[PDB]
RNA sequence: AUGUUCUAACGUUGACCCGUAAUCCGGGUUGCGGACAGUGUCUGGUGGGUAGUUUGACUGGGGCGGUCU
RNA sequence: AAUUCCUUGUCGGGUAAGUUCCGACCUGCACGAAUGGCGUAAUGAUGGCCAGGCUGUCUCCACCCGAGACUCAGUGAAAUU
RNA sequence: GCUCGCCGGAAGACCAAGGGUUCCUGUCCAACGUUAAUCGGGGCAGGGUGAGUCGACCCCUAAGGCGAGGCCGAAAGGCGUAGUCGAUGGGAAACAGGUUAAUAUUCCUGUACUUGGUGUUACUGCGAAGGGGGGACGGAGAAGGCUAUGUUGGCCGGGCGACGGUUGUCCCGGUUUAAGCGUGUAGGCUGGUUUUCCAGGCAAAUCCGGAAAAUCAAGGCUGAGGCGUGAUGACGAGGCACUACGGUGCUGAAGCAACAAAUGCCCUGCUUCCAGGAAAAGCCUCUAAGCAUCAGGUAACAUCAAAUCGUACCCCAAACCGACACAGGUGGUCAGGUAGAGAAUACCAAGGCGCUUGAGAGAACUCGGGUGAAGGAACUAGGCAAAAUGGUGCCGUAACUUCGGGAGAAGGCACGCUGAUAUGUAGGUGAGGUCCCUCGCGGAUGGAGCUGAAAUCAGUCGAAGAUACCAGCUGGCUGCAACUGUUUAUUAAAAACACAGCACUGUGCAAACACGAAAGUGGACGUAUACGGUGUGACGCCUGCCCGGUGCCGGAAGGUUAAUU
RNA sequence: AGGACCGAACCGACUAAUGUUGAAAAAUUAGCGGAUGACUUGUGGCUGGGGGUGAAAGGCCAAUCAAACCGGGAGAUAGCU
RNA sequence: GCGGGGUGGAGCAGCCUGGUAGCUCGUCGGGCUCAUAACCCGAAGGUCGUCGGUUCAAAUCCGGCCCCCGCAACCA
């Protein structure tokens, strides 16, 4: 549910929180825990590569199963959990030979609910099968992109793909960038979308929010001078230069993609 | 005021070291040429 | 010269086996691509991203104007 | 007008008297809509201006208490030439 | 030696880091010491640091470093696997009293504890480079229960006062005791227990996970403090005897209770939140290969071992970092009284100091303060500076507003002491007794003592009762930036930068992009509700026309045009 | 609850005066700002010179910065003093 | 200081590259209408800022003057 806070101080005035009562209150499960130390976006170098992250909270890594190749032996879901490692919630599920799994959590998904994976599975939100078995239609998430590599496309809360089409060994899916994009049948893909949808709709209020999720602040390329950044330089404001990185490049419109290996697989760019 | 040397024996030591000198070509280099000098003191080791 | 089809070069930041106590690496089996991609030499374009430099003299101070055979 | 040269524009307010301030006017030298326009509660060791209190800031200084300056003994510089 | 003054959340004490003999004694005073020096952190000589338990080392890892082979690179080299290093983190165990000129949890005295070896006994499934558990983890908040600690009474020993009074409702001092071992408490958490199964935990496992069954409800785990013992002891005022008059010798009373009470402890708890909170070993358990009357395991005794290195002294400083015996800088720990909300502030304790030139004088002028007739910003670029304001309780409070604010708006009133209510109240705390019980560190009753606001009424002193220290000036109009934040170390703190929000634009994952001749690495163990670039800058109302130029995007006929031939 | 309020420690540096051959190659005194956070601090580590790092001031990178320091080319060159 | 412009009533061409004044609107005359505007048909109207120079000949080319626009007017 979203909550908006009152205005009883001003870095709270236009805080809006997305608050969830189904989620564990407690710890993970410890043996699905590992550590993942921060960066500051240095390389093995030591140099900055990627600039404007630094700090932020502590996060243990949870090892989610994008895989989903526990066929035939139904799972139960025990509860959904908060991931600091992305934008979806996880859910804990125990199949019946007494593992327990994290996945990713789909929309509708709660506590009880029954899952399989596997060629024969039925065709209800959460199962996972080869998308030579899903109709033609349907919403998906966490689809391979090779098969047996583990879901890489549509991770992100709320996010989905749609079958749109079957040709042979290979189905076209619209993916949500608006690309057409075509992938062996033999990749699997979980049934329905990927929960959270309210993710979008939080506003972190102040400037301290985005600290805590480890996003250091970005400055301006006008407002440096020129030995730092092309836009730098003016006495006041001045700009008087088509627009580019840091590094020169032209950074409004000027096309990037160049990959002559996979384009074959694109049957439509974005738009 | 706070100055600029603000000693540490295991930062020295690390960093200025006689194994720090011998772990590289060039610190090396740089004891080859104290010992042609003939400083009484290679490092700082101590 | 395009178009298809192929596998056998080449790719794999798919899977699985082995070295092996190892997410490296290599060998193996398979899948998927496939003469494409990518690399070398040659070659047109672009290229303040970067570099080296040039940007005259006269002049009732210099600039600006004017001049220069 | 953090923008207006002419300019202390003009008119009104506030003052005995106001090149600043505030409100208008439009004649915009040379405002203007994300190199954002115009508002805006709260905020500010932020710029301007006005009042009450308060005062040695001032009319216009006086006196006092201490540390130096001054004399004595000891030690003992410097720039410069 | 006596007086005086100063610090006392430090200018006292204990460390680490750093330093290195500055430590203690004798001796010397040339140089050093901003003066003299008999003195010294100075010169010279001698002395002084004692550990199974404190720390290091050691075992274990973090970030990171190095890195067999490997991959890559003109060479030098780069990167990285297996490994191996790397604390600022995890991992056994000791306390009290006494002692030196100078060390002490190290010496001694008393009383403990821990881990390993080895042996005798009694049993007995042991075995890891593997599995599982545990270690093992955030912020804020709120309490209860305690203790350190203090206060007062009682008790004990001394006193009966330089000047009026002082055998008391009087004055001064003491009233201290550990680890350990027993107890298992306030409280926290958790159903036990037994059977049967089983696509899981790289193989197995009796372990862990799961499933189905019995059975029964108290099982277990954790835990401050207290209490007991340790302790017939240790210590103890003060007296007494020496004295080398510095100090040693000897002896030794009381040693309780109530109340108050931490920021410490229970508490790695509990409640709650979103930003979702190390690792590995020790440790416990499970088995594999193996071994099997052998090892191995476990228990109980008995012995033996616990090496090495540090240990003086300074340590908010004259010993460290600043060229100085330099108004500077420097992490952690301890935390007495009265007043107070308080670690502020004032005065004090314990403790420590008077800052290594003095003596006079009492000119101008400079510095740091005090007070000022009448006036009251007339000063000045500008109220700069100073003056003023200041507490707590109550009453009261505007425009405007995003409904939170504005607001401590503004303004006002009370305030000391003494008595009464009430020889001390409401409250808090609670002894004995009275009972009850699954008899404890138990319950209920009960109220002794102890502590103790706040108010009203009545008096009373002063010029003045928030008397000192301490401790907002306030309001009106306006520009700019929404805000908190950041910035030119050392002339600029801002209207600059950032910011939540907005938009454009790239990017389909071997992502774009960046660092890298490369291999790789970041982006990200992320996946378009994601990431990167660029502009704008909360919020409200909005953001008009122009694609000629110059960029970009798309097209692709035609022209022109490279190497090539 | 909170980049809430008031205020010590702590972090900072807005005003004045002193100092300016200083007590000090950046301080002191009196006031001043933040003070549960985009906070502060110890110990170790990483990034290297056309390079880093920068809530951006050409800031900072050992009292040095529109290109560090050190050594070398090196007795650079100097129609200039 | 340096560029630029002064052409029928209005706005604007013709200047370079000597001989030659165009465009749209307005004006006037006739039509259409009950009238007016509209609309139709026919006309008139700048010796070209002024003054000189040059040339066989000047809107034109050169110079002065007058007028009106720009720009520039700086560093201590
Ligand atoms: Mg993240
Ligand atoms: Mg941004
Ligand atoms: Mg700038
Ligand atoms: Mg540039
Ligand atoms: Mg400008
Ligand atoms: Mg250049
Ligand atoms: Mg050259
Ligand atoms: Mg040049
Ligand atoms: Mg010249
Ligand atoms: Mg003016
Ligand atoms: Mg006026
Ligand atoms: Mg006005
Ligand atoms: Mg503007
Ligand atoms: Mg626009
Ligand atoms: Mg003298
Ligand atoms: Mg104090
Ligand atoms: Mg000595
Ligand atoms: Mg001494
Ligand atoms: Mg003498
Ligand atoms: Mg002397
Ligand atoms: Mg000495
Ligand atoms: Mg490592
Ligand atoms: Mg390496
Ligand atoms: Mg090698
Ligand atoms: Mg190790
Ligand atoms: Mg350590
Ligand atoms: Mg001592
Ligand atoms: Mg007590
Ligand atoms: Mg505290
Ligand atoms: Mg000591
Ligand atoms: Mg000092
Ligand atoms: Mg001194
Ligand atoms: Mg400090
Ligand atoms: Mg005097
Ligand atoms: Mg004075
Ligand atoms: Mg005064
Ligand atoms: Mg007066
Ligand atoms: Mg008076
Ligand atoms: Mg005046
Ligand atoms: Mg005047
Ligand atoms: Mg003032
Ligand atoms: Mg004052
Ligand atoms: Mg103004
Ligand atoms: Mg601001
Ligand atoms: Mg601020
Ligand atoms: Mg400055
Ligand atoms: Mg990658
Ligand atoms: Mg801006
Ligand atoms: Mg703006
Ligand atoms: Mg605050
Ligand atoms: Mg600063
Ligand atoms: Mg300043
Ligand atoms: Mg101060
Ligand atoms: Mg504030
Ligand atoms: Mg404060
Ligand atoms: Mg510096
Ligand atoms: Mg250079
Ligand atoms: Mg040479
Ligand atoms: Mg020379």
């Amino acid at each position: 549910a979203v909550v908006k806070c009152k205005p009883t101080s001003p870095g709270r005035r236009h805080v809006v929180k997305v608050v969830n009562p189904e989620l564990h209150k407690g710890k993970p499960f410890a043996p699905l825990l590992e550590k993942n130390s921060k960066s500051g976006g240095r390389n093995n170098n030591g140099r900055i590569t990627t600039r404007h992250i630094g700090g932020g909270h502590k996060q243990a890594y949870r090892i989610v199963d994008f895989k989903r190749n526990k066929d035939g032996i139904p799972a139960v879901v025990e509860r959904l959990e908060y991931d600091p490692n992305r934008s979806a919630n996880i859910a804990l599920v125990l199949y019946k030979d007494g593992e327990r799994r994290y996945i990713l959590a789909p929309k509708g998904l709660k506590a009880g609910d029954q899952i399989q994976s596997g060629v024969d599975a039925a065709i209800k939100p959460g199962n996972t099968l080869p998308m030579r078995n899903i109709p033609v239609g349907s919403t998906v998430h966490n689809v391979e992109m090779k098969p047996g590599k583990g879901g890489q496309l549509a991770r992100s809360a709320g996010t989905y793909v749609q079958i749109v089409a079957r040709d042979g060994a290979y189905v076209t899916l619209r993916l949500r960038s608006g690309e057409m994009r075509k992938v062996e049948a033999d990749c699997r893909a979980t049934l329905g979308e990927v929960g959270n949808a309210e993710h979008m709709l939080r506003v972190l209020g102040k400037a301290g929010a985005a600290r805590w999720r480890g996003v250091r602040p970005t400055v301006r390329g006008t407002a440096m001078n020129p030995v730092d950044h092309p836009h730098g330089g003016g006495e006041g404001r001045n700009f008087g230069k088509h627009p580019v990185t840091p590094w020169g490049v032209q950074t409004k419109g000027k096309k990037t993609r160049s990959n002559k290996r996979t384009d074959k697989f694109i049957v439509r760019r974005r738009s | 005021m706070k100055r600029t040397f603000q000693p540490s024996v295991l930062k020295r030591n690390r960093s200025h070291g006689f194994r720090a000198r011998m772990a590289t070509k060039n610190g090396r280099q740089v004891l080859a040429r104290r010992r042609a000098k003939g400083r009484a003191r290679l490092t700082v080791s101590k």
